[PDB]
RNA sequence: CCCCGGCGAGGGGAGUGAAAAAGAACCUGAAACCGUGUACGUACAAGCAGUGGGAGCACGCUUAGGCGUGUGACUGCGUAC
RNA sequence: ACGGGGCUAAACCAUGCACCGAAGCUGCGGCAGCGACGCUUAUGCGUUGUUGGGUAGGGGAGCGUUCUGUAAGCCUGCGAAGGUGUGCUGUGAGGCAUGCUGGAGGUAUCAGAAGUGCGAAUGCUGACAUAAGUAACGAUAAAGCGGGUGAAAAGCCCGCU
């Protein structure tokens, strides 16, 4: 089926008033690096929880 | 010079409490509609609701006239296919007294959403007692 | 316009407006519906109505007396700044001369003067008689023009 | 000072860019390249690299302060779309808009 | 491009004679 | 002698759609839709300016209605009272003194009562 | 020439010029269409979405006041071409 | 199977007096058509009577646009046309003035000629929407990891499965 009368750019914008993203809160910041990773993440330097877990 | 119009902020709205024991159904609830909507006052104006808040109490004593206590039937339909539903002025006052009165004065009300204002002025009692006296309402003999 | 005289599209079936040729004066780069041809816009004039309206033009002129006559107006040579002068003299700036015969001298000293135009008794016209603030006429023109005038 | 950075003609529909650059709109600098790095948005590059240039060119061209810096404005407007043919079935043809956007970023320490 | 296939066929287009 | 169009449609166009500000969705944006609310905002207007004699004058017979019957009468032997006492104001006046001089209006009913009885 | 960027695309300065919002996608740069900002309205309310009445709010005015501009709760009538 | 509420009259019959009720009639202000009669017109003024719903269709009077003459005139870099607002003005089509943009043309008056006015034609051309960030991404033979390069690697190169 197909629409009998043209929707308007109110319509539209009500349907995408859902459409919005969400930003992460919580970015949480190493014990020893010091830097910001997201929780419960390996920092992008290869650490976690203060342990250098990964050599890279 | 234009003529004068009441605004909703500065009027004034008074407390009245009847008596609906022995009253007709009918011709009393064109005497509630009349000052639900403020058709006794001067300042009458059909966008303003400008009518006075009235307690009615012995709801379940107002009276009728013929055969109508059996022969009146209130319908409603629920919205389901087949759900018509039905009851006498007798089972009305059985089970719930209010909803007689308030059904009459809502038919005799503009409708809309000042005349759904003006109904949130009236106050239906089966009984004798009211919780209102702080705001001092007056004997209404009508 | 040029083209061909195919049919666009079939008639029945498409879901388009029906369209019979590429030409159609309603399509981009069609035809024109009533295009021009060449055409001849003179009009008749009775010779009686022409005759009328030249001595109606020349007695107003006389009546808002723009109209001179003299019998002299010759210059010696074909220099434009001795018929410039000979006009500043007589207070004339834009003006028609009608002369009798016209001299060569006097045709060749008005080219150049774009307000000045020098014209023989059998080659007046109603609008140039009108155009000019003054005419100036010579008083073999004002013969000549009578007798045209029957 | 306000100062402006543009991405012109990026390769992008702006309804798509849209959702990323309302995320970041009042923010303060550091707090939005710190959201843009944590988005799983092909936007998010985009208006990243934005956000970055305009803060540059406010140390460089202007003398101001990153610690001050706050994103004022941001808005994605439509740019020319690219216009492709994408073949249907019995012989019918589609056409394809490939969307593009531009991306403007004011930030300002007032 | 030609008529949808649904368009043509008898069966679908002579409902009622 | 070709004649373009452009500057005299874009000047009656631009006519209609100032007119039609306000509007709601493409009557303020569209011409076609624009033109049709131009025009059925005129009949309206045409035809509310009789109704705007109607609306009022029943709103004054409600009002003094009203401000009688606080004194004792009905409107129709209040009305009829004051052409036996051969008073002619009006009832757009009667109306604002009701409202404004209650106690002017008092003397207009005791006028009516005593011409009336 | 400098700066951000991938020795990018794109941009911000500097400079030329009367003009660069004349920057090569370059005179003018309308409308549909899409946005950002501000003022008012809008989450108990039923329909050609206006019109007649009309409170409140915001911004200007000018005075011993109510006028202009925007918006429009509520209300009568109103089934496009 | 009263428009509804409600009604034992707020129903029906008879009599009466109020009042509401329309763009009807009256009041006030304005405009025009047609007659009649006259301060006298010079073809207009004054009074009076009356008329003014309109499709097919007939008659009358105009607005605006492009081009020619008037015009080697007039306005214009002290800012033209065009664009976009605001204010005033006419019974209407319209007109006039000005702020901002624009950056070199425009054109009174009175006549002349028209490719002279668009919302519709399943009209023609271009631009841009809607459905909607929706269906789909083309064989159901199938991938996994380590290293490299790189701004970035599920897909590129090497290796082993
Ligand atoms: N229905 C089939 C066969 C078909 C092709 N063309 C048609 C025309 C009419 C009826 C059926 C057909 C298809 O679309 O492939
Ligand atoms: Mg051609
Ligand atoms: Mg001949
Ligand atoms: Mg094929
Ligand atoms: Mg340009
Ligand atoms: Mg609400
Ligand atoms: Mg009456
Ligand atoms: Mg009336
Ligand atoms: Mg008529
Ligand atoms: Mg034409
Ligand atoms: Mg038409
Ligand atoms: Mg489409
Ligand atoms: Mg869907
Ligand atoms: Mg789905
Ligand atoms: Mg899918
Ligand atoms: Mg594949
Ligand atoms: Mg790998």
């Amino acid at each position: 089926a197909v629409q009998q009368n043209k929707p308007t750019r109110s319509k539209r914008g009500m349907r995408r008033s859902h459409d919005a993203l969400t930003a992460v809160t919580s970015l949480s910041v190493d014990k020893t690096s010091g830097e910001k990773h997201l929780r419960h993440h390996i920092t992008a330097d290869g650490y976690y929880r203060g342990r250098k877990v990964i050599a890279k | 010079m234009k003529t004068f119009t009441a605004k909703p902020e500065t009027v004034k709205r008074d407390w009245y409490v009847v008596d609906a024991t022995g009253k007709t159904l009918g011709r009393l609830a064109t005497e509630l509609a009349r000052r639900l909507r403020g058709k006794h006052k001067a300042e009458y104006t059909p966008h303003v609701d400008t009518g006075d808040y009235i307690i009615v109490l012995n709801a379940d004593k107002v009276a009728v006239t013929g055969n109508k206590r059996t022969d009146k039937v209130y319908y409603h339909h629920t919205g389901h296919i087949g759900g018509i539903k039905q009851a006498t002025f007798e089972e009305m006052i059985a089970r719930r007294p209010e909803r007689v009165i308030e059904i009459a004065v809502k038919g005799m009300l503009p409708k809309g959403p000042l005349g759904r204002a003006m109904f949130r002025k009236l106050k239906v009692y089966a009984g004798n007692e009211h919780n209102h006296a702080a705001q001092q309402p007056q004997v209404l003999d009508i | 316009v040029t083209g061909s005289g195919k049919k666009p599209w079939r008639q029945k079936g498409t879901g388009r407006a029906r369209s019979g040729s590429i030409k159609s004066p309603i399509w981009r780069s069609g035809g024109v519906t009533f295009a021009a041809r060449p055409q001849d816009h003179s009009q008749k004039v009775n010779k009686k109505m022409y005759r009328g309206a030249l001595k109606s033009i020349l007695s107003e002129l006389v009546r808002q007396d723009r109209l001179i006559v003299v019998e002299k107006f010759s210059v010696e040579a074909p220099k434009t700044k001795l018929l410039a002068q000979k006009l500043k003299d007589m207070a004339l700036e834009d003006v028609l001369i009608i002369t009798g015969e016209l001299d060569e001298n006097l045709f060749l000293a008005a080219r150049n003067l774009h307000k000045v135009d020098v014209r023989d008794a059998t080659g007046i016209d109603p609008v140039s008689l009108i155009a000019f603030d003054k005419v100036v006429m010579t008083a073999d023109a004002v013969k000549q023009v009578e007798e045209m005038l029957a | 000072m306000e100062t402006i950075a543009k991405h012109r003609h990026a390769r992008s529909s702006a309804q798509k860019v849209r959702l990323v650059a309302d995320l970041i709109r009042g923010k303060k600098v550091s707090q939005a390249l710190d959201i843009l790095t944590y988005t799983n948005k092909k936007a998010a590059v985009l208006v990243k690299k934005v956000l970055e240039s305009a803060i540059a060119n406010a140390e460089h061209n202007d003398g101001a302060d990153i610690d001050d810096l706050k994103v004022t404005k941001i808005f994605v407007d439509e740019g020319p779309s690219m216009k492709r043919i994408m073949p249907r079935a019995k012989g019918r043809a589609d056409r394809i808009l490939k969307r593009t956007s531009h991306i403007t970023v004011v930030v300002s320490d007032r | 491009v030609t008529s949808k296939w649904f368009n043509i066929d008898n069966k679908i287009v002579d409902h009622r004679p | 002698a070709r004649v373009k169009r452009g500057v005299i449609a874009r000047a009656r166009h631009k006519k209609i759609l100032k007119q039609a500000k306000g509007y709601y969705g493409a009557r303020s944006r569209v011409y076609r839709v624009a033109f049709q609310a131009v025009i059925k905002a005129g009949q309206y207007a045409y035809r509310d300016r009789r109704q705007r004699k109607r609306q009022f004058r029943q709103l004054w017979i409600a009002r003094i209605n009203a401000a009688a019957r606080q004194n004792g009468i009905s409107y129709s032997k209040f009305i009829n009272g004051l052409k036996k006492a051969s008073v002619e104001i009006d009832r757009k006046i009667l109306a604002d003194i009701a409202v404004f001089d209650k106690v002017a209006f008092t003397a207009l009913v005791e006028k009516a009562k005593a011409a009336l009885a």
